[PDB]
DNA sequence: GCATGCTCTACTGCTTCGATATCG
DNA sequence: AAGCAGTAGAGCA
DNA sequence: TGCTCTACTGCTTCGATATCG
DNA sequence: AAGCAGTAGAGCATGC
């Protein structure tokens, strides 16, 4: 996606600007259509939907007879649409202006609130502005100074604020966006404190053994040479398993129509578990502590389912006597 | 609370009266066997409060005097046999209205109770100067009237 | 007592300062319907009947000038909670009130929001609709309309919650029970909505079961299943489809609580088990195996439910295998040496025994199509074995006198086949069944 | 507990001179008086509409109260904030008011004293509800209502310690009859001015805390401690509309169904199935197989390894982070196992890595747990309590590519005047207030809906920057920064 | 030696609220 | 259920 | 035989809907 | 998820 718009500083230091699209959450574009069974069609069967009223029977209502209320208080207050329609806020076409800046990076990690990431780039077409704003990252990358957006897509959408830090890479350098929280979202509340704990004080024996088991069990190692740190199991590289598995079981039913559910493949799960080395070096000191830590404490097909003892020797018995 | 309250106001009276403005508090809210340990705790201290009529008529004395039970029924008077010689005909007579609807009651033990707080009603009632107003000489009009 | 407890109950619905009237309803109508109880005279329970059941004031116009409201429910849920035994203390004596009593019914059903003042409204309507039976009235309980809202109301409505889903698959049963005149045409569209949603309560594989849904779909095919039989002779599919329901609800299941669902199944065995005869022959060794499994349950409803399964159950193969005794041989050797097993023991138990003796007895009449001297046999091995045990042997130091009735029904059931009765016995059989007088 | 709502009892002081403007011809403190209560209504019926808000005046000629107490008259009752009863409260303003509140109650009388706080005591015993806090606000200016019985006093000091210990608080927004702090006089004891904060300061809030999940942690075989995994921004949003009949105002009891099958009859759901046409052909399940075929793993943390700080780069993003917390509800000694590593992990700037479900049936997602340690000073000041934080991580198909393919530099002087610029705009960020005007815009629109005043109350801005305060602030560099080396050049 | 009568404790379902996925 | 520019088929010349 | 309108149009973002803890 | 509120079931004490 090319989102094109114009970063003005000021009044007047006008930037033509594009931001591409990032990291996102995916789905399937294909969902299950009802249809009905001993026949397969689509269309043999329709819904409906009628507003009956609260009386001895449905002594219905129509759709020119129903306006929509909010709640407000201890009622309902009425004026359904043309009221909210005439008093709502009106955007001016797109929003991305720069709102201020900051030094101390009280913005951090744990406040971002927002769902996609836009990576705002530049602009084609005899790059004036483009070399204005890579002046731009050029003098926020080498401090600290964070810049803050106004950004909003069109006259629907909704007003946004957001953080844009430079970068750090080679080929290019382009500014980050993430939306940010406002003053309704961040409630905060008052979580215990742990230090002063006359109850809940840990041994600096079962310290050193965590920290033992901390050096068992670590993913990352430095190594070749290099004296920079390479990483084992990366979670940022697998593709993400529900959509293979849904994609193997259409391709089960399409093939055999009568067979049930085949369970999950076997190499998904070595792919979706870690190299079991770490367990095998961390099956000593997880046992160690397991020891010194103190005393810790249905699916439906899953839930239904003289001569008589003379005879007695001549014919077969067990031993005499 | 009430629980263990009722247990150790059982034995000891006069833990009570660190409480006693507080299971006041409280006694609006229990709809149960607790409305009858309450009852049964504010009992042991009435004899010797000062005032106990306005927080009585406060707190909803009337329809809770008019549930369904017998041990809250018996409770609910046995504290107005204690306060008797202590309230004024003005309000009294708004007491002896519903205490008279228990001629058609079963129980014995409640009527028991009933036809002896008329018993000093009546004898201690009499008005033996010679005139008062229209409450202390009605109430003897409707305590001659059930006692017959 | 009552009409001055009842203008002053409706003295309390239009005045002012609501929520403090409510707790007036709820403390006059548990001492009107305390005293209309505790009441034995047909005088004044002749009068209290019209008092409660009047026009002006009185119950039943309460629930229909209080329905539009929130505060009053534990009311309207006492008052429904009070016809369901005032229906009991009377019987049949309801007779004019009670297309009135239908009609509060259906209409506080259809008009509330709760789920607890949806219950009492339809265990009110149960108990009406099995007091007066198929009789005169129920033309007047129009069941060709109230199938079809009842019907209606398990597609056209969103979330029903437990035990509402429960009791609208019981009633939706009992109009099959009791009028069956009405509901020809439509009892052949409620064996589907039966065993779709029974299927789908115990095969699928993404989640937990709801057992209030099971019980309340196993006591409606239970009563169906009566005027209505599917028998395994004309088109026996729908009959083995019933029989794999309710065998994969009697498995030898794990350790549980909360018997509904056993004690649901075993009744509907218990009862219709006729329908099913082919498809009861091969499963003999199980099914014996759990019956007597849960036969001592040491819960004193699940014994009482599970020894008519297992006598239905001895009585069903028997008129099979003594109707082709030639193929049935090794069956019917199998059941002998079990309860041959059986009475061999020293045990505690007379119904432990007791099963065994009625079941020799029963298989008394199979083995005369394959040998004819065996059951003479019996009928002296049985009348030696049944005189000493209480006749001489301890005749007023015993405690056994609780299995007798088996013993004389199971004579009676080998006497009857035998020709050529050996003449000798008469004299002590004539002491057994006096001393059984 | 969870759901104990919040009490508040308004207590107005009409006896003598707040009816009388002070002998003042600006605003009479009764005025004062009536527009914090209104405002603070109004921020409640949207800020935290499940409360509990009374309102009484003492102090006046005739009385009304279940006590039956001389003077002594109550107005409202303990309930929601409803519109109809600010639309009752707002009718005693001005002169045209003032003369309202005589012909209705009449100001002025001999009033007392603790038998007040009595029927303030009533009015919390009666509720039918479980309460958190309780506090009287009482609206008064002067210092000696016992000026002349001392009994009165004793008996006030002791009605007032009969409201303490049973969990009453109450303090006294001090009415300044000159308009200052002057008078340090002799209820400190009593309680435990400024009112901005009732007059302005809340119009969009919400109370709420929820644990939104509790689960366990395992260290990959059969260690497993819990764990509850705690929420901090959660994007709120309007509430939504309702259905509404409107001749009588009343809503419709919306039902749906399925039906016909090309003839009449209904569709009960077992006579459906689900189907996805692939072009020509169609592929046919059933409900259970198409809601089994998303099965993985039990629900929880299975954890995967140990990674440090520095090389998980906290810009990728997709979802906002939650907060776990340890319990000790589902497993004993838990606590203990959290601190330790927690204090491990710090002192060896270590993070946890994870494989996560949160529902019973829900395909499994690779989270990283990062740790963070509290903050505590003299003044208690909180911006993180002492948990990790659960960054999500994204698998392989949420990055995109970029075209990428552009390279050209420039010199290196701009920076400078940009440095100059961006310090220019240096200030500190915030800790609040950017709130969102499409939020509040329609809770002013629904005020002046439910209470007809005269207008939309246009809600300012703040979203919007400051152009004016921004151009002249930074001044004639603006040109110079534009045409050093850039203009367009045509 | 079998049936019943009575209590208390743990299981279980409902109601309300808030967050999440889905379908236009 | 509503808008925003992108990409090939028509109208006057 | 040549350049602007125009039908579509893929997408994208709220807004209503349904599920689950 | 959180709170609560109502009923099923098991074990002691009794009776025929």
């Amino acid at each position: 996606i090319h989102w094109p718009c114009r970063l003005t500083i000021g009044s007047n230091l006008s930037i033509r600007i594009a931001a591409y699209k990032s990291i996102l959450q995916e789905r399937v574009k294909k969902t299950w259509t009802v249809v009905d069974a001993k026949t397969l069609k689509k269309e043999d069967i329709q819904k409906e939907t009628v507003y009956c009223l609260n009386d001895d029977d449905e002594t219905e209502v129509l759709k020119e007879d129903i306006i929509q209320g909010f709640r407000y208080g201890s009622d309902i207050v009425p004026f359904s649409k043309v009221d909210e329609e005439q008093m709502k806020y009106k955007s001016e076409g797109k929003c991305f202006s720069v709102l201020g800046f900051c030094k101390s990076s009280q913005v951090q990690r744990r406040f971002f609130m927002g769902n996609q990431v836009l990576k705002v780039f530049a602009a084609r077409d005899d790059e004036a502005a483009a070399v204005a704003l890579s002046s731009l990252i050029h003098a926020l990358d080498d401090l600290d100074m964070v810049a803050i957006v106004r950004y909003a897509y069109d006259k629907r959408a909704n007003p946004q604020v957001g953080v844009a830090f430079p970068h750090i890479k080679h080929n290019y350098e382009c500014l980050v966006y993430v939306q940010l929280p406002f003053m309704e979202d961040l409630r905060q509340y008052m979580f215990s404190s742990l230090k002063n704990s006359k109850k809940y004080a840990p041994t600096e024996a079962q310290l050193n053994a965590v920290d033992a088991l901390i050096d068992s069990m670590s993913l990352a190692k430095k190594d070749e040479k290099t004296d920079t740190l390479e990483d084992l199991f990366p979670t940022t590289k697998i593709p993400n398993p529900r959509f293979q598995r849904l994609f193997q079981c259409l391709l089960h039913r399409a093939l055999h129509p009568r067979e049930p559910l085949p369970p999950i493949q076997q190499h998904i799960w070595n792919m979706l578990n870690p190299p079991a080395e770490v367990t095998t070096k961390s099956q000593i000191p997880l046992s160690k502590i397991k020891t010194l830590f103190p005393l810790i404490e249905v699916t439906a097909q899953e839930i239904f389912q003289a001569e008589n003892f003379r005879v007695l020797v001549k014919q077969k018995k067990a031993s005499f006597e | 609370f009430i629980v263990c309250l009722n247990k150790v106001t059982k034995s000891f009276p006069p833990l009570a009266d660190r409480f006693m403005n507080a299971v006041f508090f409280l006694l609006p809210k229990f709809h149960g066997v607790l409305k009858t340990l309450c009852l049964e705790v504010v009992l042991c201290r009435v004899e010797g409060m000062t005032e106990l009529y306005f927080q009585l008529k406060s707190k909803d004395f009337v329809q809770v005097m008019r549930h369904r039970d017998d041990e809250r029924q018996k409770v609910c008077l046995d504290i107005i046999y204690k306060m008797m010689p202590k309230l004024k005909p003005v309000e009294l007579r708004e007491l002896l209205n519903p205490v008279v609807e228990f001629v058609s009651h079963p129980s014995t033990t409640c009527r028991e109770q009933m036809y002896n707080i008329l018993m000093w009603i009546h004898d201690n009632y009499r008005d033996p100067e010679s005139e008062t107003d229209n409450d202390s000489q009605e109430i003897f009009k409707l305590a001659k009237d059930v006692l017959i | 007592g009552v009409r001055c407890s009842l203008l002053r109950l409706q003295e309390t619905l239009s005045a002012a300062d609501r929520c403090g009237a409510a707790l007036a309803g709820h403390q006059l109508i548990r001492g009107l319907g305390q005293e209309c109880v505790l009441s034995s005279s047909p005088a004044v329970l002749a009068l209290q009947t019209s008092l409660v059941f009047s026009r002006d004031f009185g119950l039943l116009v309460f629930v229909r000038k209080s329905l539009n409201s929130i505060e009053f429910r534990e009311c309207r849920e006492e008052i429904l909670k009070f016809l369901c035994i005032f229906l009991e203390k009377m019987g049949q004596k309801i007779a004019p009130y009670s297309v009135e009593i239908k009609n509060t019914c259906t209409s506080v059903y259809t008009k509330d929001r709760a789920a607890k003042c949806k219950i009492p409204a339809l265990d009110l309507l149960i108990k009406l609709l099995q007091t007066f039976r198929s009789s005169r009235l129920m033309d007047e309980f129009k069941i060709g309309e109230l199938f079809s809202k009842f019907y209606g109301e398990l597609a056209l409505k969103k979330k029903i919650p437990d035990t509402v889903l429960e009791k609208v698959y019981e009633l939706l049963g009992l109009l099959g029970e009791v009028h069956p005149s009405e509901m020809i045409n439509n009892a052949e569209n409620l064996f589907r909505a039966f065993l779709g949603e029974l299927k789908t309560q115990m095969t699928s594989a993404v989640r937990e079961p709801k057992l209030p849904v099971l019980a309340g779909c196993l006591k409606g095919l239970s009563s169906l299943l009566c005027n209505f039989t599917k028998s395994m002779e004309e088109d026996p599919q729908t009959s083995r489809e019933i029989f794999n329901f309710v065998l994969k609800a009697i498995r030898p299941q794990i350790d549980l609580k909360r018997y509904a669902v056993p004690s649901a199944g075993l009744r509907l065995f218990a009862l219709h088990a006729s329908q099913f005869s082919t498809c009861l022959l091969d499963n003999y060794v199980s099914l014996f195996e759990v019956l007597l499994k849960w036969c001592a349950h040491t819960n004193v409803e699940l014994k009482k439910a599970a020894l008519s399964a297992l006598e239905s159950f001895l009585k069903q193969v028997s008129n099979m295998v003594a109707k082709n005794a030639e193929m049935h041989k090794n069956k019917l050797q199998y059941f002998m040496e079990q309860f041959y097993g059986i009475i061999r023991n020293v045990d505690s138990n007379n119904k432990e025994l007791s099963i065994a003796i009625r079941g020799y007895g029963l298989f008394a009449g199979p083995c005369k199509v394959i040998n004819a001297k065996d059951v003479d046999f019996m009928y002296v091995e049985l009348i030696q074995r049944c005189k000493q045990m209480f006749l001489t042997q301890t005749d007023t130091g015993d405690d056994r006198v609780y299995q007798m009735p088996s013993f004389l029904q199971s004579v009676a059931s080998v006497l009857l086949y035998l020709d050529t009765v050996p003449e000798v016995y008469t004299p002590v059989l004539e002491h057994l069944v006096v001393m059984q007088i | 507990k969870y759901s104990g709502r919040d009490s508040l009892i308004f207590l107005v002081d009409a006896s003598k001179a707040m009816f009388e403007s002070q002998s003042e011809d600006e605003l009479t403190p009764f005025d004062m008086s009536i527009q914090c209560i209104q405002s603070v209504y109004i921020s409640k019926i949207i800020s935290s509409d499940r409360d509990l808000l009374a309102v009484v005046f003492y102090g006046t000629e005739k009385d009304k109260n279940s006590v039956n107490f001389k003077n002594i008259y109550v107005l409202q009752e303990l309930d929601n904030p409803g519109a109809k009863r600010i639309l009752e409260l707002d009718q005693f303003k001005g002169q045209q008011g003032q003369k309202r509140f005589q012909d209705m109650m009449g100001h002025g009388s001999d009033y007392s004293l603790s038998e007040v706080l009595w029927v303030c005591a009533n009015l919390f015993s009666d509720v039918q509800f479980k309460m958190s806090h309780k506090r009287i606000m009482l609206f008064t200016n002067e210092d000696n209502p016992h000026g002349n019985d001392s009994a009165k006093a004793s008996r006030a000091r002791t009605k007032a310690g009969d409201l303490r210990d049973t969990g009453i608080f109450l303090d006294l927004m001090h009415l300044k009859k000159p308009g200052g702090f002057d008078i340090s006089l002799f209820y400190r004891d009593i309680i435990s001015s400024k009112l901005e904060d009732l007059l302005r300061k809340v119009r969009a809030k919400e109370t709420r805390k929820r644990a939104l999940s509790r689960l366990k942690l395992k260290l990959n075989k059969d260690i497993v401690i819990s764990v509850g995994i705690y929420n901090l921004v959660q994007k709120a949003l309007k509430p939504p509309p309702i259905k509404l009949y409107r001749e009588t105002n009343e809503p419709v009891k919306t039902k749906t169904r399925t039906f016909n099958t090309s003839t009449g009859g209904l569709l009960l759901p077992s006579d459906t199935k689900r189907s996805q046409i692939y072009g020509s052909r169609q592929i046919i399940l059933e409900k259970e197989e198409t809601e089994e075929l998303k099965r993985f793993d039990d629900p929880g943390l299975m954890l995967m390894g140990f990674k440090p700080l520095v090389l998980l780069k906290k810009h990728h993003y997709l979802r906002p982070s939650l907060f776990v917390y340890p319990e000790e509800s589902l497993v004993i000694g838990s606590s203990t196992l959290f601190s330790a590593l927690l204090i491990k992990c710090l002192e060896k700037e270590v993070a946890a890595l994870c494989r996560y479900t949160p529902r019973r049936n829900i395909p499994p997602y690779f989270v990283a747990l990062v740790p963070q340690e509290e903050e505590l000073d003299d003044q208690k000041i909180q911006v993180t309590p002492p948990g990790f934080q659960l960054v999500f991580l994204p698998f392989a198909d949420d990055k995109r590519k970029m075209p990428f393919t552009e390279k050209i530099m420039a010199t290196p002087e701009q920076v400078g005047k940009m440095k100059a610029i961006v310090e220019k705009l240096r200030f500190t960020y915030r800790s609040d207030s950017f709130e969102n005007p499409v939020l509040q815009q329609h809770f002013r629109n629904l005020e002046a809906l439910a209470l007809d005043l005269m207008e939309p109350e246009q809600a300012v801005d703040l979203t919007l920057p400051k152009v004016e305060a921004m151009n002249k602030r930074l001044g004639s560099l603006v040109d110079e920064f534009k045409e050093l080396v850039y203009p367009p050049d045509y």
